[PDB]
């Protein structure tokens, strides 16, 4: 039943007595359900160290991964170029998922096409799909560039992208000079971030490899910036803002900020902004190239060093205080521009906020996950704040990255109770937050299920989630935030300290029980 | 808009395409005539998508794992292959259930074999057998396993059927191999059919020789309701208030035992014809169980459906049916009274998957609204045959619409509201057109039954009449 | 007792059994406490409509006010001028409190002096305190200007500021040319916002009243901006940013953003930034003057219109979509600058966010409080979002303001269930959120105690607080936010929708109970 | 620094001032000599503040309402006059209590008469009488009322004593008029004295003819502990573990009945001498109750105090005393072992109100720290007499320090840590000097007793050794 003046959606409709009775009768009549005491017994067992030991012996099963597949990252990379359609050669189901995944995080349209390989192409290859697909996409959607990646079907059967695109031009399906950069992007290698690196290096090679003879390092007076897989609009914006405040000439290579934030003004814009083809063609003339996320830009780095002859600096992601400082000093050195008064003051405003909030942050214990560069920057800033990053999980991490994070943890006393995990998933992390409980988790929306599980053991065992990373689907407009630079560090700090104070308020809200500590001022 | 004007809009939109695509797309766009009974005279469907045109469709794995099997709550479904498919599909579809997640129910979890290069090169059958043993250790209350094949499985020659048979015997467990690789078929649709055949072959006959279930003359199954936002629970309640006993729900909030008990019922009640007609036909042929189609969107259709169902049973069920209708009458009449005056005359375009593009029309009409265009991602002609009488004369029909087509049709027709999916939502809001998600219910619902109608009306009103839609134009230009 | 490796502060130390038993013995032995059942009975009564009717009959008693006194606002106004010392003639206790109050909100130093009138001055007046105080302050703190206000003692005894300052200069305590603007600021008239108005008008008159002969309206091609009492740093910054993006010449009159945000770089800066004395002297040569917060700038308006002959436009505070549009259109008209593409795009990004989040906002009911301009801007934006502002409280509001807000409510169907209250306090509001329960409160930190009270009735009665306004003492760094313009509306929208979603996640976190609706995607 | 360098520092700082201020300030600044017993030979105190110099001091209303009366939990305290004073002082001071706020306890609420112009011109006594009736109606479980006068009350000639007598008799309620107008005296101090006299005159004698209280030989009161962060509770626990009966706490977590029962005790235990010596002397003269000073900051002082107190009783309490000391010994020793090596040799400057500037020195020394400078906002020479022995030779002392002086002293002495209040915190953090709030405990505590010492040590360490302090200089300059 419903009362028209106060209509109930699923919650709380199904708590009405009639629904509750109906759902009990379903269970008892037909579901053959395990008894509640057995459910409770098994739940308890899943919180123990014994279960954790079995969980960490897995070799074949993954549960609740914290990574996605390569072509997702290739699509994100492609979206950052002017009037560019991402095109994924292979099976169309994939593109439905890539589009929906990004639609839910950004709350924006995401344009991408498939060439719809089916069982017929599985065995004779997808050449005809390429030919008709390229022609159809060009005519219908009018891109100025089509950036091609692959689904796993196309990888397994061995379709030769280069050959297929070359034949499409030879036979007239798309013009000879129409840009069709490509990259092989197998989902069974690496993760989404590897797809971004593969796509970017393919676009870079397309525009520069055959034209190197007239290039002269430093002749355009700019610094190239390669952002990597980046899903916070404020990260593209802060980098551009800081360079501009310094008077540094720059080219952001892969810039999706406009196309991921078009206005609602009565028209749909399939394309907006982006890195121009002229900027990619001219990029070897830069002073140097800076990689913002070097732990997933290794293929790109080899091309930029080997072909463009740029001496890529060894810089960590510009997250937290020390690594933002190092970024700015290196940019100053390469460009000859001094760090301006504005940025020096912004740095000191961050330091002031650290002094203001250090008493609540000190000693707080965190579990965290995400992509390698993001995770190491988060760990670095937590140590700077006097926090303990106890459980550090990077599903898509590697051995060399783990050694580097373990070295950061050694340079601080706040690293002493921390462990770094690679190859491990969110079912692994769930055990860690039961057996070695931290104060909070810092992660993406999939962490909500871990908070749910911890609460079920009891309120005193609940580990609240702080949403930083990708994807964030259950809050709105967090994709507009910043994590890089002093601005990002201010936003992160504010979020962490206010999470702590929110939880303390909840725990002290009980009248004549805990409200002696329900202070007005904190 | 006149029939001639709609026909001219179709030809105008088609002008953009190369010849091959033009000729094909023409066959998938039509102007409705409600007199036609054979829809193939007017439109074709269930054909391959043209490359490069931005279809909205998914794959057979979405149809099998995401739609049919994933909702079954007390089984563990393995996304078998590389990591992407299971991650993108994790908890995207709101197929609601009651359970203790990670303990006795597993629906919003993502289990995968996360294939790496070595698994591609040398095969994944050894990894699959080891994975099964890991699942048994760590999730002891699971009541069976499905293996949902992603694209590489069949391309590399793996034998998941042999693994399922050997491990299933070893562990005395139901292990179901599903060959739903996404390259198969042309859309989600073949994944439904594959999934239905897998239920038939591995689960449905398990109790064929058992006589212990105590039956009644009023036993039914709800076939093809995935419990989106609780839709199946707001349907079930009505059936049981009418005196029926709902033995099974396929597959929203569904359990493996319910599926196994379904051959014991007297009547199969089919909501989603597209996804479950196959198993319903099987059950008629093998067990002699009749099936019938129904519609619980909005009061007119729900009342008609209740009466049609009750007519299959005795006078006692018919009397209870009239009691149910009398109970809910003031409720839905109050909804109409409040919301119809706010919505009367407003025009809607729909684009959805295989059922809702026709099924929801009556509920819009119950609020005085007009559905001016409708279409489907993956329907077959038997679906179009059921649509032509539901749509008005001279309305627009579109099968596997392209992103370009849908945008251009909307620009000309200028509907007051659009009902489609997540890949369409944010496009049409930018254009200033109210949009409602008609897959996920925009995180609302249920929409089925009398309780769902209230929610549906509230939602259509909140969005269509929202103050935001008057603000897109800056007052200075 | 304490365990050295996990030391407990008050919470949760006092929950240890031995402390709980001690506290029980204290109560039973010595406190002669009302029985718990009587406490419960009385608490329940305080939640009723019967109690609300008695509460609303108060004529003499105020409980938990939502306003402060004039000199607080005079001090904040004075801090916005270059190298200016706020100086409060009267009793020193007042200054300790003003400084502390601001310290806790901004987490910054707040400089202000008193002249320490004591019982001697109580009868004979504070002339000597003024002479020595001005001399001492100038020598020790080296301000370029001293801006003088009053405490209530000085006002009651009738000290003549003008005469006292003039005698200090006549007798040589401070130079004749040293600027000492002043205002009488009685705490028993108006509120803190009135003190801001009085101080500002005193400063404007000091620098312009006797120099009008050479002034020509419009000759400097700028627009003056008067902000009023403003305690979000982002509000000063967004107005400057928007005007600069439009190419509008402007003078912000009272600009404390620098002195309220100095860096932690190893030195204390007593003064930073601020409106210059030259800017105030030149202000009558502007095209016009725009008041951001007109409902507390009435004295200032009379002076600007009567003396400077500016035709001050009738504009609401620039909060929400329509009032930000109206502000920009009027600034365009006055300046002759068109609204640029940047700002048009930013508006459309706000509208996009409104379209994205409307389903969760629709119909949500709010109680809210604060100063008049802020409250009416919040009300207007809530109506634009499809929300219901049910209980609107402005302790310091007047009848003309109330009529204006009632007219805004009458122009939207979302205003049908709303009531505006003036002269009422947070103990009145407490009753309203019990008898006509909203979904949330929007207010300052004093609202925490109402949330506490509502939870005590039960979880289903709890009304969560969303902190927007002044003071905010129990979270860190919220003073850095923005409430004005499109940027402020985006911040407010994000905060409101995510408060709704956070609460819904709390209510759906119960395993096998409410977690059927614990959706990943919202 | 050496003696000569500290003396030259003082003279250098004083050069900024006009002559009259210079002559006065010189009298309030000194280099400690622990061989001096009469502090007036070295420093003066409890004088008016010089105008315009940015004293840190508050007023008599802060001393009466904020400090003494405000904490009493079951009374309603009226801030009588205009709206400011009660608002700035609402819930600023962390005088903790157990109760049901708004029902039987009222500490964090702000009750005011909110004077307007008509109340100034024609008087507030009629308003006050009506206010009292409204209180009685809306807060029926209050156990009495106090009237805390703000500046205007005595300036306009109101007669709150007549209202309090007339209404108190009418309602059979204790109504306490307090003439703590902020213009009186020179600081918070006179407000303490005014408040103590008001307790004497209107509350303390209420039970003088009542013999029903069953007294014991072990009954004490804690006098002058305002329970900041729970400090009085972490003191009380020890006293009661020692076998004493703590009949009253003045005034943290205090009730009106415990105040009324205080003249029945055997010994008054005075923590805050400055604020409550007055009433302690009164109770000795009138009731014959002895009083003694004690110190519960850090283990050395806490142990000395427990032994001194137990010596006033019998062998059974002395035995319990040694049991308490033995119980807590491994706990405090574990704190010292952890934190003293992290803090040894670090130098601290303090600036606080009337007690803590000398009282906390032992606790710092228990962590190997040195107090190199101290001073008080509002102490009298009897406080400085008790300070000179506690501080080292050639350390700096400052009474009613100006903002300018404090900054310049810190720039030259370069302490490792400063302990002061909210108006000081943010200045010194910018300078890169670790700062702890020594009024509010920076929202931590308790600091009293053995349990408090663990929190104190953790807090000084966290701040002094924090990573943030090495980051203030940009690496490029
Ligand atoms: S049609 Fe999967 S998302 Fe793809 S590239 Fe392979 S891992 Fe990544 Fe359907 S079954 Fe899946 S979703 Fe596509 S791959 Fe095929
Ligand atoms: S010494 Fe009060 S804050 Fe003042 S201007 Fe009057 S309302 Fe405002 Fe002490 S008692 Fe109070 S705090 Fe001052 S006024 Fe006097
Ligand atoms: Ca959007
Ligand atoms: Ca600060």
């Amino acid at each position: 039943s419903q009362q028209v003046d106060k209509i109930k959606a699923s919650y709380p409709l199904f708590l009405d007595q009639d629904y509750k009775d109906m759902l009990a009768k379903k269970r008892d009549g037909f579901e053959e359900k395990y008894p509640q005491d057995k459910i409770d017994e098994v739940f308890q067992w899943t919180t123990t160290k014994e279960y954790q030991e079995l969980n960490f012996q897995r070799e074949a099963l993954t549960v609740n991964p914290a990574k996605a597949c390569q072509p997702l990252g290739a699509v994100l990379c492609a979206l950052g170029f002017e009037k560019t359609m991402p095109y994924v050669h292979g099976s169309q189901g994939c593109v439905a998922y890539f589009r929906s995944y990004f639609n839910r995080h950004f709350r924006e349209p995401v344009s991408c096409v498939s060439d719809s390989m089916t069982e017929d192409a599985a065995v004779f290859g997808g050449q005809q799909n390429m030919k008709d697909g390229l022609q159809n996409c060009k005519a219908t959607y009018k891109p100025d560039m089509i950036a091609v990646s692959t689904t796993c079907m196309a990888e397994v059967i061995g379709d030769d992208l280069n050959a297929f695109i070359n034949n499409s031009k030879k036979e007239g399906f798309i013009p000879d000079e129409f840009p069709v950069p490509f990259a092989h992007t197998p989902s069974f290698v690496g993760s989404h971030v590897t797809g971004w690196d593969n796509m970017f290096e393919g676009i870079a090679r397309y525009f520069t490899l055959k034209s190197m003879d007239d290039k002269v390092v430093g002749s355009n007076k700019k610094i190239n910036i390669v952002p990597g897989f980046e899903t916070y609009l404020g990260n593209f914006r802060v980098i551009k803002r800081m360079l501009s405040e310094m008077g540094v000439g720059y080219s952001l290579l892969s810039d999706p900020e406009e196309v991921l934030d078009t206005p609602a003004d009565g028209q749909f814009r399939m394309y907006a902004g982006g890195t121009t083809q002229e900027e990619m063609k001219d990029a070897p003339n830069a002073l140097n190239t800076v990689l913002l996320q070097p732990w997933h830009l290794e293929k790109t780095k080899k091309f930029v060093e080997g072909t463009w002859k740029h001496e890529v600096p060894k810089l960590n992601i510009p997250m937290g205080l020390d690594w933002t400082d190092e970024f700015l000093m290196k940019v100053s050195e390469i460009s000859g521009q001094p760090i301006p008064a504005s940025l020096t003051k912004e740095r000191g405003r961050l330091v002031d906020m650290m002094t203001d909030s250090h008493t609540w942050l000190h000693g707080k214990r965190f579990a965290l996950w995400g992509d390698p560069d993001f995770v190491m920057g988060l760990v670095k800033f937590l140590l700077e704040l006097g926090c303990e990053p106890v459980h550090i999980l990077c599903h898509n991490g590697n051995k060399r990255w783990k050694k580097a994070v373990d070295a950061i943890l050694a340079a601080s006393p706040y690293g002493k109770n921390a462990t770094v995990y690679i190859g491990k998933d969110l079912w692994h992390l769930r055990s860690l937050v039961f057996t070695d409980k931290p104060d909070f988790m810092i992660g993406n929306s999939y962490g909500k299920f871990i908070q749910r599980d911890t609460l079920h053991k009891g309120k005193e065992f609940e580990v609240p989630l702080i949403r930083i990373g990708f994807p964030i689907f259950d809050r709105h407009h967090l994709h507009r935030s910043t994590t890089l630079g002093y601005e990002g560090a201010m936003q992160i700090l504010t979020t962490l300290v206010n999470s702590i104070l929110e939880r303390l308020d909840e725990e002290t809200r009980g009248m004549q029980a805990t409200d002696y500590n329900h202070d007005l001022v904190r | 808009m006149s029939r001639e004007e709609v026909e001219s809009l179709i030809q105008e939109v088609l002008e953009v395409y190369p010849e091959k695509a033009r000729k094909d797309r023409n066959k998938h766009l039509a102007v409705n005539d409600p007199a036609v009974t054979q829809s193939k005279k007017c439109i074709i469907s269930n054909k391959k998508s043209q490359p490069g045109l931005m279809t909205i469709r998914g794959c057979a794995y979405a149809g099998s794992k995401g739609v049919v099997w994933g909702p079954i709550k007390d089984m563990i479904h393995i996304s078998h292959g590389p990591v992407g498919c299971g991650q993108y599909s994790r908890a995207g579809r709101r197929n609601y259930y009651i359970g203790t997640t990670g303990v006795n129910a597993f629906v919003t979890m993502n289990f995968t074999s996360d294939f790496q290069e070595k698994d591609i090169v040398f095969g994944g059958d050894k990894k699959l057998a080891k994975l099964i043993d890991e699942v048994e250790t760590l999730f002891p209350l699971n009541k069976g396993i499905s293996v949902q094949s992603e694209c590489p499985i069949g391309l590399i020659g793996d034998d998941i059927e042999s693994v399922s048979k050997v491990k299933g015997a070893e562990l005395s467990k139901t292990i179901v191999p599903v060959r739903c690789e996404g390259f198969r078929g042309v859309s989600q649709s073949l994944g439904h059919h594959i999934a239905n055949d897998a239920v038939r072959d591995w689960v449905l006959g398990k109790r064929d020789e058992d006589t212990t279930f105590a039956s009644t003359p009023y036993d039914v199954a709800i076939i093809g309701d995935y419990n989106i936002g609780g839709d199946a629970w707001s349907s079930r309640i009505l059936l049981e208030e009418m005196g029926l006993r709902c033995v099974a729900q396929w597959s929203g909030d569904g359990s493996i035992s319910e599926i196994e008990l379904t051959p014991k019922v007297k009547l199969n009640l089919v909501h989603c014809y597209r996804s479950m007609n196959y198993i319903s036909r099987h059950m008629e042929e093998k067990y002699g169980i009749p099936w019938m189609e129904y519609n619980f969107f909005g009061p007119t259709k729900t009342i008609e459906s209740l009466r049609a169902i009750a007519a299959k049973f005795d006078e006692s069920i018919q009397k209870k049916c009239e009691e149910v209708i009398a109970k809910y009458k003031p409720e839905w009449e109050a909804v109409v009274a409040k919301y119809r005056p706010r919505l009367e005359g407003k025009r809607v375009m729909l684009y959805i998957g295989g059922l809702r593009p026709r099924h929801v029309i009556g509920a819009y009409e119950d609020l005085g609204m007009e559905v001016v265009g409708t279409g489907y991602e993956f329907a077959h002609n038997d679906d179009y045959d059921r649509t032509m009488k539901e749509m008005g004369d001279s309305t627009l029909l579109y099968d596997d619409v392209t992103g370009y087509e849908f945008e251009e049709f909307v620009k000309r027709i200028k509907p007051d509201l659009i009902g489609s999916g997540i890949k369409e939502k944010f496009i049409f809001q930018k254009m200033g057109i109210p949009f409602r998600e008609m897959h996920s219910w925009d995180y609302s619902g249920p929409y089925h039954g009398f309780d769902g109608f209230a929610i549906f009306a509230r939602d259509m009103d909140m969005t269509l009449n929202n103050p935001c839609w008057k603000k897109l134009q800056a007052p200075w230009e």
